[PDB]
């Protein structure tokens, strides 16, 4: 649960500013930040759980 | 004879001794492996010293460090295909070391 | 012998099989340790194979790695001070971890 | 005679708890030592004076100081390696000794 | 088996003793002293190194320290460990000399 | 009767052992330790391997490694243990010849 809810600020801290850019632009992105180099966010995740 | 052979016989104590010394290697090697890849390719929530901490046995440890890796790497496809379902959560054993291998083979061709 | 002497007779059997058990996990992880270190840090010449052709125990080749690391990161002040003497020839045990695992950080940091 | 003999082997006992006093002197002198050590490196309410009216012993003052001092200046990753866990709570002893020695170093190539 | 074990241990002990004792005084004393020569004559193991370290008291310690710390002049009569004082007062003469 | 097959395969394994002695030791003692004029003097098989064993190990292993080994200069009662030891001395020896 500790991990789950340290996950859940971060998630909260990303999706203020999400939905910030989707008001103001019309879009907004998140990364789901996983244990993955930067050369592997190119390749599609199966299952993970995120960092 | 007598002396000579219950030295002798000490002797194939050293050799049961021997034997149990390449078997700790063999062990060394694979659950070394696996280690590197949990390392590696999870997340820190899954590190021994929290797992231990939440109070699971290594072999659990292992095999869930297996089956994650698993789940990472190896497709759905091929996982129903080689383990016959899609749940890992009853698979470990020989048919875990090879969906692992199979893991493996998908990190290396990945890098 | 009473039920409660068989009880506790059999509970501190199977505790004494499972530290056992992983104390060869234990035993295993640091192989895996000696091995990544000689392989990454260390020159091809101190190989386990080479040294075994050459007659060292399993032991010997692991505190060889261990001290020949601890020369190449630790510095020589750190050595001085934490072993209190400069060599570390007759400085295999605990201290030996902690200078293995001084230069352990220090690649770290270095990295 | 043998009375003689016998009572040079007693003196010579009383000369064996004689260089026993001198290394308990020897340890008096570390205790000082771990004392400049709090001092210069802890905060004030570690202080001998406040923790004897908060009622504790003077030896859990000193392992006390030691674990401070051990988590301020070894970082954390030799603190785990070297006591094989991270949580310093239960060992203080010859391993603490050890630790507050990489902790002297660790303010020694600080300065 | 364990006290057997240990009765063996101190078996080696008294023998390690008896080498250094040996390798000492072959050199330095005599060959007449030697162990085959005094069994020949009729002398016990134990007659033999007591008779060996005393010769050894009375070429190494000097004479004072006899009458003295093992307060005789006669080192015929002082056998015990005031004879391992006066053998290791000899020990100290030797590495000294 | 997997006791038998058993039985059959430790007898097998010293079958190949009794040959490759012979094999060797025709090639490199004798031809008047063979196995047919040996059997013609009377001497069982077990008998005569342990000779032939005993022959390899006086021709290969020096008769210094022999006392060192078999604790006795004699090879004619050390037979069991130390003479598979001295015989695996033999196989070495003519290795490195």
């Amino acid at each position: 649960e500790v991990e789950l809810a340290r996950l859940k600020v971060q998630l909260k801290n990303a999706l203020l500013n999400c939905i910030i850019s989707y008001r103001f632009h019309g879009i907004g992105y998140v990364l789901v930040k996983t244990k993955d180099t930067l050369i592997d966010l190119e390749q599609p995740v199966n299952i993970e759980l995120p960092i | 004879l007598s002396i000579n052979e219950r030295i002798t016989k000490e002797l194939a104590e050293v050799e049961e001794r021997e034997r149990i010394e390449k078997q700790l290697l063999l062990e060394a090697e694979r659950i070394n492996e696996i280690d590197t890849l949990a390392k590696a390719h999870l997340s820190n929530h899954f590190n021994k010293e929290v797992l231990l901490a939440k109070g699971y046995t290594l072999k659990d440890i292992m095999q869930a460090q297996r089956r994650e890796l698993v789940r990472k790497f190896v497709p759905i496809e091929q996982i129903k295909a080689i383990a016959k379902v899609s749940d890992i959560s009853h698979i470990d054993g020989e048919i875990l070391e090879q969906l692992v291998s199979l893991a493996k083979v998908n990190i290396k061709l990945r890098k």
